[PDB]
RNA sequence: GAGACUCUGGCAUGCUAACUAGUUACGCGACCCCGGUCGGCGUAACUUCUUAGAGGGACAAGUGGCGUUCAGCCACCCGAGAUUGAGCAAUAACAGGUCUGUGAUGCCCUUAGAUGUCCGGGGCUGCACGCGCGCUACACUGACUGGCUCAGCGUGUGCCUACCCUACGCCGGCAGGCGCGGGUAACCCGUUGAACCCCAUUCGUGAUGGGGAUCGGGGAUUGCAAUUAUUCCCCAUGAACGAGGAAUUCCCAGUAAGUGCGGGUCAUAAGCUUGCGUUGAUUAAGUCCCUGCCCUUUGUACACACCGCCCGUC
RNA sequence: UCAAAGUUUGAGCUC
């Protein structure tokens, strides 16, 4: 597929970013996509080099945790590969649209700090980073000690996260932080 | 045509084990049933006619690089003696099973002790390598 | 705290239930069938390899660690 | 081509430039040093260089610039080298950076 | 109380234990006219967008 | 295989020893006393067995075949170095020694060490670390 | 003192050059459908590759704001390099440690009816109890079982000194046994025949093949001699541990973290200790809140210095 | 626009 591309079996145009809030700063379109999350690296070198890192890579980065899996990127990549295919299979939406719904719901728009702490709405790099870390910890906890594979559980997790069921640990943290903040803000 | 590098190795070993059984002239050892693949290994090989699978691998390493003696095949064929609580080390294969795999292939004319030492792959061996290469190539094709 | 007491072999009625329902899931992994019907993942793999033998399911990606099969493409 | 898990990494530049440039060539790649992935990400950049050098060297240079610019417009790692290399463990500790474990109690 | 997006026009200053929370002047991209102050945790740059569920709150600058 | 087998034994008996059907045949048979995972594995190589089968699948006759080979290893072609009774105490004839035979042989190991009054018999009674451990630093759950 | 320096990495298809390094031009041979392959063979020069001496090489070189338009910052551009990485490392401490390396050693004491010394043996490993450095875990992103694959650290027969690296064919699961060779080494070890990776099974969410502590019986080797198991080997019992509470170790780039590989020592050969490769992130470009640190000011009844000084009843 | 933060062998510092 050298001249015109069909990325495997995926259309370039016709993938709408629904939420207006994160549209520029999710630099997810027309160029940032690559065949794998995995890439040589250097993505955490400078400040916004992290920003220019692909968001699928940031899912890979979050997935590898609990010791035995540190620096096994191809394996946790394969996880993201088969889970995204699966998300696409079961829900019937473009996996990054379901994921953008993950970024939208799971990103905490504010956090608290010592200015007794007061809440303030956060910058986009941490707020996306936080959403990815959260739903990764959710997928791991759900899939641990179960026959079901991590990649298939990870697909199911992105589905239920975009849905917003309140069953994700990430949503449990978001609801706890928000209501405590209302009481003491 | 095709060669070992051209082949996917997993179904390569299954085709070659069938190929060597079809020949039915390896003279398989008596102890193939009793033996365990390394003092550091726990169970016997998953393939039932495993001695044939390592005869394939050892021959194909001698193709890859000739002159591979017993100790040579064990170094290439070495690995983690996962020592549990103690730290891990490099562990050679078993001698009796390795030496007999090499002696089995020396018997049936697959491998040959070249002058000035070491094995080279014999006319019959390079024949069998590219034929089973074409057979497996046809399978994956 | 939690434990999985899974069944080693299908009953005949369950065999009819498999022949009916399992090819309807979009995800067919031995683990998927294991969580839903409380059955072992290994015999699960053999069951999906059996729907392969009888000729009921198309493979997407099987691999030593993790396999995935499905009912063949729907359309 | 084993490892087959890292093949799309190998085709990214091939897909980027297309088959028309590479069609006239056939290229074997010899590899050494590093490890398997390091060497894989190496031969990735290598063949793309060799082809740019082929058109820059034995034919007219407009082909070299057009190939090279399409490459620059897609991704800079293809040109900016990874200087990254594996850091050695240091004496005075159990790990790489730590100096020896201070132990109260 | 609807949602409001706002662009960082000007980093004012960092407050916080680590000088970690930028009090920032923002222009609303819906109503280009309006603009507000407030502090923010996490890495901030002049010119980036927040989705505030409220624009009425405001952080005490030091 | 998928239909439930006939006379499915949720527990087998061997040497007055119960065998679990959940485990895979090679490791499930090791539930038997006087045979372990490899020695059991050896009897299975000597036997005509597709070890990819499960331990609930195989019949009571198969466990009895493995067991008779285990009990009379000399009679059923098991090596001397593979045995869990190397150089047997009573007669010095290679046969396999079992659970009750095992407990009796245990009584005999204690009788030998105590009667001669050997230090290591003393170390069995005292309960100390023979392997070069500090007992200064071990054995707490038992000792209070 | 930092810096500088010395060494390393990198730019040198340039100088000087090599049968213990290869090279580019061809041809043959067996086979596969002319060629392709081969550490099967032949045709010379040369140093592109290789090896390492001399030299040479990049510097804020370009720009914007800001600034005495100074020093230069930040950002961006420009580039194979716009910090490669070490070694060394100021003044001054602790009354933390070293007479336990030695005929290192001061002072005091001792020396034949000896507190010397020699021979053999012991504790250091002696165990109701506790901690710190460490090791192993709680599994399926994984384990069990085969096959496949690039390295970097390395070594090798010793003055006395017992043990070399090792190619090539046979014997035991393992410890280990029989023929000839190369090498004192770019010649022989050695293409430094690593793991990971990659493929199909098998396992199946289980105190599980997770975890391998403890130990019975036996077979080997290391050693004069191991009971406080010398080590390796063979079969077995199989604690807690279902991902870490208050606590606390570790980290900004090839870093943290996974994973093996080697060395000193070295009879068994890395459990000490110190390296070697291999896969490879997050976050911050911010601040001194915590923790420490560095300066200025400030108060002080401390100055063997808050681990301080200091007050009264009984 | 202020709830709190105690001690430290007798076994030898010093021109
Ligand atoms: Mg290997
Ligand atoms: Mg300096
Ligand atoms: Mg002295
Ligand atoms: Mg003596
Ligand atoms: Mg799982
Ligand atoms: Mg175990
Ligand atoms: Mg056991
Ligand atoms: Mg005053
Ligand atoms: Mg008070
Ligand atoms: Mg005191």
């Amino acid at each position: 597929t050298p001249d015109i591309k069909l990325f495997g079996k995926w259309s370039t145009d016709d993938v709408q970013i629904n939420d207006i809030s994160l549209q520029d700063y999710i630099a997810v379109k027309e160029k940032y996509a690559k065949y794998l999350p995995h890439s040589a690296g250097r993505y955490a070198a400078k400040r916004f080099r992290k920003a220019q890192c692909p968001i699928v890579e940031r899912l890979t980065n979050s997935m590898m945790m609990h010791g035995r899996n540190n620096g096994k990127k191809l394996m946790t990549v394969r996880i993201v590969k088969h889970a995204f295919e699966i998300i696409h299979l079961l829900t019937g939406e473009n996996p990054l649209q379901v994921l953008v719904n993950a970024i939208i719901n799971s990103g905490p728009r504010e956090d608290s700090t010592r200015i007794r702490r007061q809440a303030v709405d956060v910058s986009p790099l941490r707020r996306v980073n936080q959403a990815i870390w959260l739903l990764c910890t959710g997928a791991r906890e759900a899939a641990f000690r179960n026959i079901k594979t991590i990649a298939e559980c990870l697909a199911d997790e992105l589905i239920n996260a975009a849905k917003g069921s309140s069953n994700s640990y990430a949503i449990k943290k978001k609801d706890e932080l928000e209501r405590v903040a209302k009481s003491n803000r | 045509g095709v060669t070992v590098k051209d082949v996917n190795q997993q179904e390569f070993v299954r085709a070659l084990a069938a190929f060597l059984k079809k020949s039915g002239k390896l003279k398989v050892p008596e102890w193939v049933d009793t033996v365990k693949l390394a003092k550091h290994k726990e169970l016997a090989p998953y393939d039932e006619n495993w001695f044939y699978t390592r005869a394939a691998s050892t021959a194909r390493h001698l193709y890859l690089r000739g002159g591979a003696g017993v100790g040579s095949m064990t170094k290439i064929y070495g690995g983690r003696q996962r020592n549990g609580v103690m730290p891990s080390h490099f562990s050679r294969g078993s001698k009796s099973v390795a030496r007999r795999v090499l002696q089995a292939l020396e018997g049936l004319k697959m491998v040959e002790k070249d002058q000035d030492g070491g094995r080279k792959l014999t006319p019959q061996g390079q024949r069998d390598l590219d034929r089973i290469a074409g057979q497996v190539a046809a399978a994956k094709k | 705290r939690d434990k999985l007491n899974n069944l080693v072999l299908f009953d005949k009625a369950t065999y009819d239930k498999l022949c009916k329902e399992v090819p309807n899931y979009k995800l067919i992994t031995p683990a998927v069938v294991s969580e839903r019907l409380k059955i072992r993942g290994s015999l699960a793999r053999a069951a999906l390899q059996e729907l392969l033998s009888k000729g009921l399911i198309k493979l997407v990606s099987k691999h030593r660690a993790q396999v995935i099969y499905t009912r063949n493409t729907k359309g | 081509i084993e490892p087959r898990t890292l093949q799309y990494k190998l085709l990214e530049p091939v897909l980027l430039l297309g088959k028309e440039r590479f069609a006239g060539v056939d290229i074997r790649v010899r590899v050494k040093g590093g490890g398997h992935v390091a060497q894989i990400y190496a031969i990735r950049q290598s063949i793309s260089k060799a082809l740019v050098a082929y058109y820059q060297k034995y034919v007219d240079e407009a082909s070299k610039k057009e190939i090279k610019d399409i490459l620059i417009q897609y991704d800079r790692t293809l040109l900016v080298a990874d200087p990254r290399r594996c850091e050695s463990k240091k004496f005075g500790g159990p790990g790489a950076r730590a100096r020896y474990q201070k132990s109260y109690r | 109380q609807p949602i409001k997006l706002a662009r960082v026009t000007k980093v004012l200053g960092r407050t916080g234990s680590q000088g970690q929370c930028t009090q920032v002047r923002v222009e609303f991209m819906d109503d280009t006219s309006r603009s507000i102050i407030r502090n923010v945790k996490g890495p901030v740059r002049e010119g980036d967008v927040l989705t505030l569920l409220e624009s009425e709150r405001e952080a005490r600058r030091l | 295989s998928l239909v439930i087998p006939e006379k499915f034994q949720h527990i087998l008996r061997v040497l007055n020893t119960n065998i679990d059907g959940r485990r895979k045949i090679a490791f499930a048979i090791t539930a038997i006393k006087g045979v372990g995972r490899r020695y059991a594995h050896v009897v299975l190589r000597k036997a005509d067995i597709d070890l990819t089968k499960r331990a609930g699948e195989l019949t009571e006759d198969e466990v009895e075949r493995v067991i008779t080979i285990m009990q009379n290893p000399r009679q059923y072609k098991i090596p001397d170095w593979f045995l869990n009774r190397q150089k047997d105490v009573k007669d010095g004839k290679y046969s396999q020694v079992l659970a009750n035979g095992l407990d009796n042989k245990l009584r005999e190991d204690l009788e030998r060490l105590k009667k001669i009054r050997a230090h290591r018999g003393l170390r069995h009674f005292w309960g100390l670390r023979v392997r070069g451990q500090h007992t200064k630093t071990t054995g707490r759950r038992g000792r209070t």
